[PDB]
């Protein structure tokens, strides 16, 4: 049944699309924090490594 | 005492830390045993006692003397549900949910459950009813919020279900507890104040749809509400969230 | 959508004077004003407050302690209101110098006035503890508040009275300042190695984080089940309702085990008295038994060595 | 000595058996860890030195 | 297996992902979709911690430490034995925490209660993510995060604090500490009061909430109530964690010097900057 | 016939046929991508 | 829809920022702006208009 | 594979498909980040 | 050995299959990460060394 | 005669038959992969 | 008498234990063969 | 020791089977990790040294 | 002096017995640790010096 | 002294037995740890020195 095939595809796509939206949203958030750290004067004032 | 060890590296700090570990084990045992005074012994899903009961033994009974001659309560003790539960097994093996036989909000199972509390009103420290309608409460008035009396009541289905006529107030705490809502048929129902949002020109009840307002359990005496009636009302209204999701 | 964080309607009636179990009603005051802000968050009524003999003692001694510290701060400011406001948080009453030991011969400018203020504070705090005990007794209640306060007092006594005597010097004690007692804690950790490596420091921090964890958990649970009248817990103990059952089942389905409406309060009281008790022990051990906590950790398998 | 069976009248067998199993396993693990911590009874190092496994 | 009242609450509904699939219990625990996810992530993290202990060469649980990548790696991958395992464990810990919160949401909506507990947990997850993700990402490297060890993450705390002199001169730090201390005090008082009402002098009747109200009105002249005390506890805990997250996020990103030097803006206010007296004059 | 799901035997057979079809198509796509990557830069 | 309290809070925040920049320029220091703006914003937000 | 289809009389096909889509996407992401973290195969670097 | 089918008389296949899938995937990922952690059997670095990619 | 799941004797026997089929298929794939790895790079 | 906590009779307990012992002995035999292989490969005594 | 089957009248087989499966898996992982921690029994390193892999 | 038995009509025997046992054991352990801390009375060191176990 | 059995009319025999077992095991472990920490009476090191296993 072709409708059965397309329904399986639709459920698979729903799961994959929800997961991808979440993961890419997190990746965008990481890029946001990275860019706003680039604008900050962190490059001038750099802290020492706290793990010894 | 600096550097003074009894043996090895064992000094007063080591003695203190090991003493504390032993004390903490004993205290955790005591705390869990005191936690074990309700809902035990554990049961099978067919009601019989469970073969496995847990590492912690059941505590000795202790007795509360209830105020106002309400009696005593000994816990742990023989506790029965004392009400029929309209649920059916969906699997022979344990660990699976039980399905409602009929109307879960009517039958009072799941998120619509209620407990067979005492059929008496809760009392304050003087013996009077703790909760009273604001008309019965002498000297009470709405102080500093949006007064809900007269506002239309709207269910989750965008339709009007009645109007607020009175506020039921907790006299000792001086806080509002229930909203008395008159329906189309001239009958009043009580809505928990924690379950309604008082907006500028309406009161919104997200848990319950407009028709379902008719099925809220009523109070047998207009001037007071007992603990059993509070459980019935609150269970129904809370179960509306799961069992009124369609419409 | 209503999260029950703030009241949306507020009602007022006659003020509640309270119970009359065996309290001496002549020692009470009248009811104070009602407050609408407190009504938004909690109860609006202020008062009546009980003030008996132990209350007079506590008020006098605490007032004298506060006044002594304030007058010293005014002396340090040069009696200048502008300097007093500017260098507030920088003034301090210092304890005697280490040369004087435990003796009471230190001058007023050096450490004597610190001793006077400390006597006033000692009397005030012990009389307040007695007041909590007697206020619990008058109403017929148990004395759980008194013993939890005794735990807190134990840490306060170790910090200010017991450890200086074991160390043999009043200079070991805490100054009366805002930034000064912070500098005191930093220097205490530095002189004694690393206070992170004090194991009772670690237990005290565990129980502080545990108080925050537990009481966020418990406040959230009571707010979540308050649609069933869960906040009236004293009657959920006497008459278990659907609120207590739902709370227990939430925590049992989540983390495998649960509590009662009363056992959770036993957990709470113990989780807080433990932070203060373990802290007292850890401070008493510092300097008297262990002078360097990092080396102790190296000898006890906690640091790489 | 012939009346020790009456201990099962005092104590519930289920909890006794569970606690005994946990205690026995933990005691065996503790003794094994103690032996592994001593250089003269760590059988893995002893085998590594008897057979020339540098 | 079940509590004496548990049976009527175990009903088929309230899931977020899946349906009757994963809608069952394992003993006391509820295991939905996010129960499976939580178990997977937590087991993976724990095994990876043990394997890092194998790599490091120690079996002492107080000496086991999993270190972030060195600063030379920036915000990129690292070799597994030199910071990759820390990154994998961080991903597993984040997944375990978020799946735990979502499982709690599923339980909340199966029982018909409000979602206060998952929200409160999300505050702690955000504090952890501030320490492990947001601050390192702004600062430019994964090596500004803390290691996964019982006594070495305390070394991270000590070094990070002492980079900026004495750390409790940070103002948001002061607010967070005040909230933490106040919360512990409130928790002790609340537990003691409830117990004392429920456990009066021997042979007495149980006290009522009126007796509790009277006890604190006699003591301090004000009683906040039961609803009030629970709201206060929730907000005190959340405000403590929020202000701790803030004081750390502003620490290496906006501030760079000793905080005791930050407090000089109040002293150098123009109208008392030069008055000759006191401490700073 | 345990039947915890409500599908009969024939419904399960038909659905499994379509699911196998999809699984093999996905396998072919993954295989061709792997062959491309292996030609570009082998990992053995 | 938005509540009257919510509107008061939005406008209190914008008034806080505005008056803060305003009186941080007028006075020589940002603390003057913070104090004046926070007092005005608190007074504005504590008095909902309904 | 004679009678593997009977797995669909054990589990709901819709929910299995959604969960399997989630699993496949997360597995792909895992493998891709494993590849990126390596100095070689980092196609963005080249 | 021929009587092992009676394991399904104790355990419902749904929970067992869920747990078995979780366990098997976890074990596979664990073994792969252990192999990637070692200089040898890190097939990516082995390939890089063999083809002089550096 | 003992029953905890509601499966009959034959139902459990058939479930075990197909479960063994899947287990043996999975194990055969595992052996082939292990033989390939061992030929590629032995660990003994 | 029976002294039953799980509701199993004697016959059900015997049949269950027989099958359990079969499984235990198979597991143990596999472990023994594994230990023989390891010991030939690298003895630890 | 001919009456050991009566343990199944004390303990429910399903609880026992689950708990012992967890115990056996964890014990196996523990012993393997111990052997991997020992340089003279870390078979990965042994094979790398035997076949001259650096 | 012959009426001290009357103490048992104002104190409950269970409380007294538990407190007495805890107190006695703690006191004895404290004294033993004090003696072990002092080199003059550390019998494990005195015996070692007597029989030259060093 | 022949009337010590009456302690069992004061103390619950089951609580006593559990407390006593925990007490006895903890005391035994503590004494063994004390003996292991003294270089004389550490039987493993004594055997190692006796048989020249270092
Ligand atoms: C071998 C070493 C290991 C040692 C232990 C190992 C043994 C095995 C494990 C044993 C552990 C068992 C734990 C279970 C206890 C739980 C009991 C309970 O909560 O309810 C029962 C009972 C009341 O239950 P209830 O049902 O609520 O009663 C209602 C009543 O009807 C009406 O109410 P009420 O009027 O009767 O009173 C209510 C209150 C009542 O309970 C009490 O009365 C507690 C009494 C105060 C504590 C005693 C210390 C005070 C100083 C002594 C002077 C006063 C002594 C006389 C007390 C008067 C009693 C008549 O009940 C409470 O729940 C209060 C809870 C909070 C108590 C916190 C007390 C901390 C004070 C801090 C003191 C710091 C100074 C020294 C610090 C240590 C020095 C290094 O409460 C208690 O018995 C409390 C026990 C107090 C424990 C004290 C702490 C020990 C600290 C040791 C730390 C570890 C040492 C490491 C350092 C070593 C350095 C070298
Ligand atoms: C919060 C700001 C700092 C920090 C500062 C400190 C300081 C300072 C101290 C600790 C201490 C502890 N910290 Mg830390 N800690 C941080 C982040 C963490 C995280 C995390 C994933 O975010 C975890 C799990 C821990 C874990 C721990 C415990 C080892 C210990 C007691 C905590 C406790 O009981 O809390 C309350 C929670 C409970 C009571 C519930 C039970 C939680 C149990 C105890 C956690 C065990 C975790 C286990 C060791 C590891 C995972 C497997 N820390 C960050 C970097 N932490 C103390 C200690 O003793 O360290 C040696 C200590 O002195
Ligand atoms: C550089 C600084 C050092 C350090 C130095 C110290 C020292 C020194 C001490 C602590 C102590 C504590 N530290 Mg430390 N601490 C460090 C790092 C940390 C970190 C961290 C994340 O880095 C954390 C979470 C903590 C946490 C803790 C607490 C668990 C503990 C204090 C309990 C308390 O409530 O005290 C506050 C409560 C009190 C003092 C009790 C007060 C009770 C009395 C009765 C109140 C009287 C009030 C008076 C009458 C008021 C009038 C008021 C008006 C009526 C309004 N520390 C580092 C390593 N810390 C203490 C402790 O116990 O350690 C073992 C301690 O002494
Ligand atoms: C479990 C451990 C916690 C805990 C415990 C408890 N703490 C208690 C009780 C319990 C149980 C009480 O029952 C009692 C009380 O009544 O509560 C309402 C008390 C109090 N804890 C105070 C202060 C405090 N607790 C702190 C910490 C914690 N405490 C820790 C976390 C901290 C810090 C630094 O964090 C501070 C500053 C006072 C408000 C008050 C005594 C007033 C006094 O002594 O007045 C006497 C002094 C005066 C009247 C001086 C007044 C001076 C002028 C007029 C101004
Ligand atoms: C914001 C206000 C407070 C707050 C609030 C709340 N907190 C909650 C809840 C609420 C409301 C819950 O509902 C939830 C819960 O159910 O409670 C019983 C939870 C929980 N709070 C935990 C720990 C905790 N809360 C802390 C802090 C506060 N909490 C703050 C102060 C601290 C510290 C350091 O202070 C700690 C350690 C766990 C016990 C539990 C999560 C279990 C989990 O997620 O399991 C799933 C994960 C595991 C079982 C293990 C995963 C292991 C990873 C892979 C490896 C990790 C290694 C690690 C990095 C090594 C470090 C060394
Ligand atoms: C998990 C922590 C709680 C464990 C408590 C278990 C328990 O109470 O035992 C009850 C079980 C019996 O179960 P029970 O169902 O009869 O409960 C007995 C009730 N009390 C506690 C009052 C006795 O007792 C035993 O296990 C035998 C104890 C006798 C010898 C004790 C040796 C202990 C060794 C300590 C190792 C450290
Ligand atoms: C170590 C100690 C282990 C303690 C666990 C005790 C288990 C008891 C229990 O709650 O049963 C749950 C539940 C409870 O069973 P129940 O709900 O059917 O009934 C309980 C029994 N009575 C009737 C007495 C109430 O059992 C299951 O959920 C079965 C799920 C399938 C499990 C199949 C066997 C798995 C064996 C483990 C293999 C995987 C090993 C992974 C190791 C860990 C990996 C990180
Ligand atoms: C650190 O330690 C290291 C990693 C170094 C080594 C330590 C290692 C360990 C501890 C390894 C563990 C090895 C184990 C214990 C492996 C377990 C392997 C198993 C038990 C695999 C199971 C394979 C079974 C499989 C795939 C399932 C086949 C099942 C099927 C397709 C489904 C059956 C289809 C059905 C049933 C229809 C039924 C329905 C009706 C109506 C009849
Ligand atoms: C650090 O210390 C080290 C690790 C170095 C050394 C210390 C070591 C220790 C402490 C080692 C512990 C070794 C132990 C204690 C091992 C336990 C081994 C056991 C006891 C294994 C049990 C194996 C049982 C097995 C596989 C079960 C086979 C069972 C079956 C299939 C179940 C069949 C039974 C059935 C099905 C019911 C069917 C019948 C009916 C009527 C339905
Ligand atoms: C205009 O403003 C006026 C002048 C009207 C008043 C304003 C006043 C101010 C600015 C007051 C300042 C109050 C402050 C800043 C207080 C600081 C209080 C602190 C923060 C204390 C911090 C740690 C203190 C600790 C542990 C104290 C422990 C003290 C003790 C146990 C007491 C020990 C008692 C004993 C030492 C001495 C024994 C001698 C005799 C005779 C018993
Ligand atoms: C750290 O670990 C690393 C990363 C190093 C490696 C470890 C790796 C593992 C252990 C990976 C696990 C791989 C597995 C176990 C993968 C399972 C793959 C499966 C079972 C895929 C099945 C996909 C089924 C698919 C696409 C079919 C969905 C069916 C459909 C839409 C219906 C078809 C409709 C159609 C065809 C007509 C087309 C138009
Ligand atoms: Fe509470």
């Amino acid at each position: 049944k072709t409708n059965l095939r397309l329904w399986v595809a639709f459920q698979m796509m729903k799961g994959a699309g929800w997961a991808g939206g979440v993961f890419f949203g997190t990746l965008l958030l990481i890029g946001f924090f990275r860019v706003v750290g680039r604008m900050l004067p962190i490059q001038e004032n750099q802290a020492p490594a706290p793990n010894i | 005492m600096v550097g003074v060890t009894a043996f090895g590296n064992f000094d007063l700090a080591s003695l203190a830390i090991y003493s504390f570990w032993i004390f903490l084990a004993g205290l955790i045992y005591y705390l869990q045993t005191e936690n074990m005074r309700e809902g035990y012994p554990l049961e099978n899903e067919d009601g019989t006692p469970a073969a496995n009961q847990g590492p912690f033994p059941l505590p000795k009974p202790k007795t509360f003397i209830l105020p106002h001659g309400r009696g005593t309560l000994t816990v742990p003790g023989p506790e029965s549900e004392d009400r029929p539960i309209a649920l059916a097994r969906t699997a022979v093996s344990e660990g699976f949910p039980h399905a409602p036989t009929g109307d879960p909000m009517k039958d009072g199972v799941g998120p619509a459950s209620w407990v067979a509390r005492r059929d008496l009103p809760e009392l304050d420290g003087h013996g009077h009813n703790k909760i009273k309608p604001m008309k019965a409460a002498a000297g009470f008035h709405v102080s500093a919020g949006k007064n809900p009396i007269g506002l239309p009541v709207r269910g989750c289905d965008l339709e009007i279900a009645g109007k607020v006529v009175d506020i039921w107030v907790d006299i000792p705490e001086q806080m509002a507890r229930f909203l008395e809502v008159e329906l189309k048929d001239g009958s009043t129902r009580l809505l928990p104040m924690q379950m309604v949002k008082v907006q500028s020109n309406r009161v919104h009840v997200n848990a319950l749809s407009s028709d379902l307002f008719a099925g809220i359990p009523t109070i047998k005496s207009p001037t007071e509400v007992t603990l059993l009636e509070e459980d019935k009302i609150c269970g129904y209204v809370a179960g509306g969230l799961m069992y009124a999701a369609p419409k | 959508e209503y999260q029950n964080i703030f009241s949306q309607v507020q009602v007022r009636g006659p003020a509640d004077l309270g119970m009359t179990e065996d309290v001496n009603l002549a020692n009470r005051s009248g009811v104070g004003p009602f407050s609408t802000l407190l009504g938004w968050f909690g109860n609006a009524q202020l008062g009546p407050i009980y003030l008996g003999s132990l209350g007079v003692l506590s008020l006098f001694s605490g007032l004298m302690w506060f006044f002594t510290i304030g007058i010293w701060f005014w002396y340090q400011a040069g009696w200048n209101p502008a300097v007093f406001l500017r260098d507030l948080f920088f003034f301090s009453l210092e304890p005697p110098a280490p040369e004087y030991g435990l003796s009471f011969a230190a001058p007023l400018k050096e450490g004597g006035l610190w001793l006077i203020a400390s006597f006033f504070m000692f009397v005030a705090v012990w009389s307040w503890w007695g007041r909590t005990y007697l206020r619990a007794q008058a109403l017929g209640m148990g004395k759980h508040t008194a013993w939890a306060f005794l735990s807190a007092i134990w840490l306060w006594m170790v910090l200010g009275f017991i450890r200086p005597i074991l160390m043999g010097s009043w200079s070991e004690a805490v100054p009366y300042g805002i930034f000064s007692h912070l500098d005191w804690t930093n220097n205490f950790s530095l002189v004694h190695g690393n206070l992170f490596y004090n194991p009772f420091h670690g237990l005290s921090i565990a129980f502080l984080y545990g108080s925050a964890l537990l009481f966020a958990m418990h406040g959230a649970t009571i707010l979540a089940v308050s649609r069933f009248g869960g906040e009236r817990e004293l009657e959920q103990i006497a008459d278990r309702g659907t609120a207590a059952e739902r709370a227990a089942l939430f925590w049992r389905w989540t983390m495998g085990f649960n509590a009662t409406m009363e056992g959770i309060h036993r957990w709470a009281i113990w989780m807080a008295v433990l932070v203060t008790l373990t802290g007292g022990i850890g401070i008493l051990l510092s300097g008297t038994v262990v002078d360097n906590w990092y080396v102790w950790g190296q000898n006890h398998g906690m640091a790489p060595l | 000595m012939s009346k020790f069976y009456k201990i099962w009248m005092i104590f519930d067998p289920r909890r006794v058996f569970v606690a005994q199993g946990v205690f026995l396993f933990l005691l065996a693990v503790m003794i094994h860890l103690i032996l592994l911590s001593t250089p003269s009874y760590n059988w893995l190092e002893i085998s590594a030195a008897k057979y020339n496994r540098v | 297996a079940l509590l004496s009242f548990e049976r009527k609450y175990r009903v088929p509904g309230g899931t977020l992902v899946g349906g009757n699939l994963f809608d069952f219990w394992v003993g006391p625990f509820y295991v939905g979709f996010f129960g499976v996810a939580t178990f997977f992530f937590a087991a993976l993290g724990i095994i990876l911690i043990a394997w890092s202990a194998v790599l490091q060469g120690t079996w002492n649980p107080q000496l086991i430490s999993v270190y972030p990548p060195a600063l030379e790696y920036g915000l990129g991958g690292a070799p597994l034995a030199k910071g990759g395992l820390w990154q994998i464990i961080t991903i597993c810990a984040t997944g375990a925490f978020v799946s735990w919160a979502l499982r709690e949401v599923e339980i909340c909506r199966k029982l018909g209660i409000g979602y206060h507990i998952p929200f409160a947990f999300a505050f702690a997850i955000l504090a952890y993510l501030t320490l492990v993700l947001f601050r390192p990402v702004m600062m430019g490297a994964w090596g500004y995060a803390f290691p996964y060890g019982i006594w070495t993450h305390l070394d991270w705390v000590s070094n990070t604090g002492y980079t900026y002199g004495n750390f409790h001169y940070n103002p948001a730090h002061m607010i967070a500490i005040s909230f933490f201390f106040t919360n512990a005090l409130a928790l002790a008082l609340h537990g003691a009061l409830v117990l004392s009402a429920a456990n009066p002098e021997k042979g007495k009747e149980m006290r009522t909430p009126d007796h509790e109200d009277t006890f604190f009105r006699d003591l301090v002249g004000y009683s906040i109530g039961t609803l009030g005390i629970h709201r206060l506890g929730l907000l005190l805990s959340l405000s403590a964690v929020f202000f701790s997250a803030l004081c750390m996020i502003i620490t290496g990103t906006i501030w760079f010097d000793q905080w005791v030097d930050w407090w000089q803006w109040w002293v150098k206010l123009p109208w008392w900057a030069n008055i000759p007296g006191g401490i700073n004059g | 016939d345990l039947g915890y799901t409500g599908l009969t035997d024939e419904q399960a057979q038909e659905l499994h046929s379509v699911y196998m079809s999809g699984l093999w198509l996905f396998s072919a796509v993954a295989i061709v991508a792997h062959l491309a990557v292996y030609i570009w830069r082998p990992w053995f | 829809e938005v509540s009257e309290f919510a509107f008061r809070l939005m406008m209190a925040a914008v008034i806080f920022v505005g008056v803060g920049i305003m009186f941080a320029f007028a006075g020589g220091h940002w603390f003057v702006g913070l104090v004046v703006g926070g007092l005005v914003a608190a007074f504005f937000a504590a008095t909902p208009n309904s």
